[PDB]
RNA sequence: GGUUUUGCGCGAGUGUUUGGGUGUAAAACCCGCACGCGUAAAGGUGAGAGCUUCGGCGCAUCAUCGACC
């Protein structure tokens, strides 16, 4: 007798995980760009 | 919802139901209601003058 | 109820009006797989952190 | 008087055209898997 | 603009829906529909079945006609082609003649759900003055 | 067009529903006086004079004497049994005669005449 | 046609009355002589009744049990009408997809998932019946993964009418989301059987043909995501 | 029709509304989880709702409303 | 009594309320024939919003060349 997770919530959680992964990748690339920018300036 | 239950004289449902008419699925427009009620509330008015 | 079904077909020159909106539930319209799929990524949050 | 007669005939023809137009509209207007047939 | 002049609550519902669409998609179609929803009734003239029948001629017969106005019946048009039209309002004779020809009638929210960005749509305006 | 003293000659109609009630009560009084009888008299079908209204027909004033004689209704009995008589109108054609004669025999087919005493 | 007095009681406001009507429809379908002569109109009317039966169900666990039992209704029909029953289900869902509100939509998504899972489970008997697989895959080819936008139901005759139904896009998107989960749940994704691999490849080819020849960007993106699942044999 | 009843309540008239001249409106409805008239707190314009109320005995209950 | 603009209903039609019917009675509800006003008695090229299978299709409107009375 366990209440299942609703299906639109499943879709929302999948999209949120994708957005979190993209955000982490963009943060890493922007950190690297910041370091190279500091050296070039 | 297609049907509405019918209640008895004791307040308990009889077991019979009725089909809900189309007029309960009509648009609910407060502006039309406001306009027509403002017009219609003036129609039982008696004139006054000095 | 039965004559309420009956008398709205007996008015001459009047038919029951068609709405300009089919589904009046806006949360069903916006928070649906149909629209959420083509939506671009958000450009901000509800509250913006002060930069300077 | 000929001018007057054709003005009167023009007015009558306009009226007859209006009645024919009303007759045309009525004709045009005349030309189980349901809620109130299944849940009745 | 900031608000529609219409007092129709369902019109304001459509305005909220197309504000969201125009904001969250890069589709000029949604922005044009929102702009025409803000517009007044004299600036949204009725589009007749004959004007749509003319515009549905070259390669647009498979496209969905979008009219931000009321589609009216035209008595001059003897044969109504098959047509998928999405509009604010339909007159009774226009809707009956569209559905009697095998066509279909849509509101703007069904269009926003079926075609959120306006792909393969035919935007039509009524004649000015 | 307010050149004259129109203030002294404004007619309002706040007594429109009261006059409608008065007219309906007058019809009820006519019904009370003429208890099984209809409150109206039978009137013929006539064609509208002008060319503009020639296509349509309306109710006339009373039946012609030739129409009453052809329908089998005597002239002196006709006003006493609910039929209106007009001595000014003429038939002038065999098509208004037949129509109003048909109307009169249709009226005769649906009439319950009571003896004098 | 068929004497079905339980249809109007499936949309009542009493859960006990609706349960009795559902048991009446259960007993109606278990009768082989009555359920053998099932046309399209009868299963459409029955599925309208079941739609309103789920529509009036209130709490989450009753909704889950009702969706499970409406999915398990497939096992109590003759073979010659299971395809018509499932076509009636898909026709009802296509008719009433955009009319459901945002709170009642979720149990109907669950109903679609459970009915698809029961349809995939029905194909089991090579260990898979090719006729049953063909019927289920054709019904998957005509409502959710169709290359055509519209479906014709019944035939243009002097007795029966014509039902011309569009496929809504949201049904296609939801089936695209859930089909990999259903075929993993019922067991098409094992790496040893050739026939299960052929079934999976046929469904993936249907999804691919939907992806290449569509005009909806939502359908294109969702089918690209569906074909990119890591549980599929290609993306593994 | 949550949005339509919300428009009717908020823009025309609600019997549970207390309008103050101090920058906030209040909700007189007993099932309002916060006694404030806004979109999220409306017990009428929200089909799914939840509140917490205390009985005269002192026992506190959670009240849940579904569509 | 004219005229401009905003909202609304219906829309090539529209307007119940002179009047009739009805009524829980100056309210509300219904409409038989008229009548007023209005309608009746698709071309090329170039721009052009928007859409696009990237090949193109092209609203309203304007310019220009044409067609009919
Ligand atoms: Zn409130």
């Amino acid at each position: 007798n366990d209440i299942l997770v609703p299906e639109t919530l499943l879709k929302k959680r999948k999209s949120q995980e994708k957005a979190r992964a993209e955000r982490a990748a963009a943060l890493e690339k922007r950190k690297q760009a910041n370091k190279e920018k500091r050296q070039v300036i | 919802r297609p049907t509405v239950t019918v209640f008895g004289a004791d307040g308990k449902p009889t077991g019979a139901t009725e089909v809900l008419p189309k007029v309960f699925s009509a648009p609910i427009r407060p502006d039309i209601v406001k306009h027509v009620h403002t017009g219609m509330a003036k129609n039982k008015r008696q004139p006054y003058a000095v | 109820i039965k004559q309420l079904d009956a008398v709205y077909e007996s008015k001459k020159g009047f038919f029951l009006p068609a709405n300009i909106v089919s589904q009046a539930d806006l949360s069903r319209l916006i928070n649906s797989t149909e629209i959420q799929s083509v939506l671009r990524a958000p450009k901000g949050e509800a509250r913006t952190k002060r930069a300077c | 008087n000929k001018i007057r007669a054709e003005l009167r005939k023009a007015k009558a023809a306009r009226h007859h055209a209006r009645m024919e137009q009303q007759r045309d509209l009525l004709a045009r207007k005349r030309q189980d898997l349901d809620t109130r047939e299944l849940f009745a | 603009r900031k608000a529609p002049k219409s007092d129709n609550v369902y019109l304001k519902l459509l305005v909220k829906l197309y504000r969201f669409l125009a904001r969250r998609t890069e589709a000029p179609f949604n922005k044009v529909v929102l702009r025409r929803l803000f517009m007044s009734r004299i600036n949204r003239p009725p589009v007749s079945l004959s004007r749509i029948a003319r515009n549905l001629k070259n390669g647009n017969e498979k496209k969905t006609v979008v009219v931000v106005a009321t589609v009216t019946d035209d008595n001059r048009l003897l044969q109504v082609p098959k047509m998928e039209v999405a509009a604010l309002r339909f007159t009774a004779k226009a809707r009956a003649r569209i559905e009697a020809a095998g066509g279909r009638t849509l509101t703007l929210d069904q269009l926003a759900l079926e075609k959120p960005t306006g792909a393969n749509t035919l935007l039509l305006r009524g004649p000015k003055n | 067009h307010f050149r004259k003293h129109w203030q002294r000659r404004v007619r309002c109609h706040f007594d429109q529903p009261g006059k409608k009630v008065t007219r309906r009560l007058a019809r009820r009084a006519k019904a009370a006086a003429l208890a099984p009888r209809p409150v109206d008299k039978l009137r013929p079908i006539v064609r509208c004079p002008t060319v503009k209204y020639n296509r349509r027909t309306r109710l006339g004033r009373g039946f012609t004497l030739e129409e009453l004689k052809a329908a089998g209704i005597p002239r002196l009995l006709a006003p006493t049994i609910g039929i209106a008589v007009d001595h000014r109108r003429k038939n002038l054609s065999e098509e208004s005669l037949a129509a109003n004669v048909q109307r009169l025999k249709d009226y005769k087919a649906r009439l319950i005449l009571f003896p004098r005493k | 046609e068929k004497s079905m007095p339980f249809i109007k009681h499936l949309a009542s406001s009493d859960r006990k009355v609706r349960t009795a009507a559902l048991n009446s429809l259960h007993a109606f379908l278990s009768a082989r002589q009555v359920a053998s002569a099932l046309t399209t109109l009868d299963v459409l009317k029955l599925w309208k009744g079941l739609f309103y039966a789920l529509w009036m169900c209130d709490r989450a666990i009753p909704q889950q049990n009702l969706c499970n039992e409406l999915a398990d209704l497939i096992w109590q029909l003759p073979r010659e009408s299971v395809a018509t029953w499932l076509r009636g289900f898909w026709a009802t869902m296509a008719r009433e997809w955009t009319g459901i509100d945002v709170l009642r939509m979720e149990k109907f998504l669950l109903l679609v998932r459970r009915v698809l899972g029961a349809s995939f489970k029905w194909m089991k008997k090579g260990a898979w019946d090719q006729s049953k697989v063909d019927e289920v895959l054709g019904l998957l080819a005509e409502w959710p993964f169709s290359l055509a936008e519209e479906v014709r139901i019944t035939q243009s005759s002097e007795k029966g009418g014509e039902i011309v139904q569009k496929i809504p896009v949201g049904m296609r998107l939801h089936v695209l989301d859930i089909w990999v989960d259903e075929v993993e749940r019922v067991g098409l994704l094992n790496e040893d059987e050739e026939e299960a691999r052929m079934i999976v490849q046929r469904i993936s080819d249907m999804v691919d043909a939907l992806e290449q020849t569509t005009k909806s960007p939502a359908v294109r993106t969702r089918s690209k995501d569906s074909l990119g699942d890591d549980r599929l044999p290609a993306n593994r | 029709s949550d949005e339509i009843v919300w428009q009717i309540i908020n823009q025309q008239f609600c019997a549970f509304k207390l309008k103050t001249t101090k920058g906030q409106n209040f909700c007189r409805n007993e099932y309002s989880v916060s006694g404030l008239c806004n979109r999220q707190s409306c017990p009428l314009a929200n089909s799914r709702y939840a509140t917490v109320r205390q009985s005269p005995k002192g026992t506190i209950y959670l009240y849940i409303k579904t569509i």
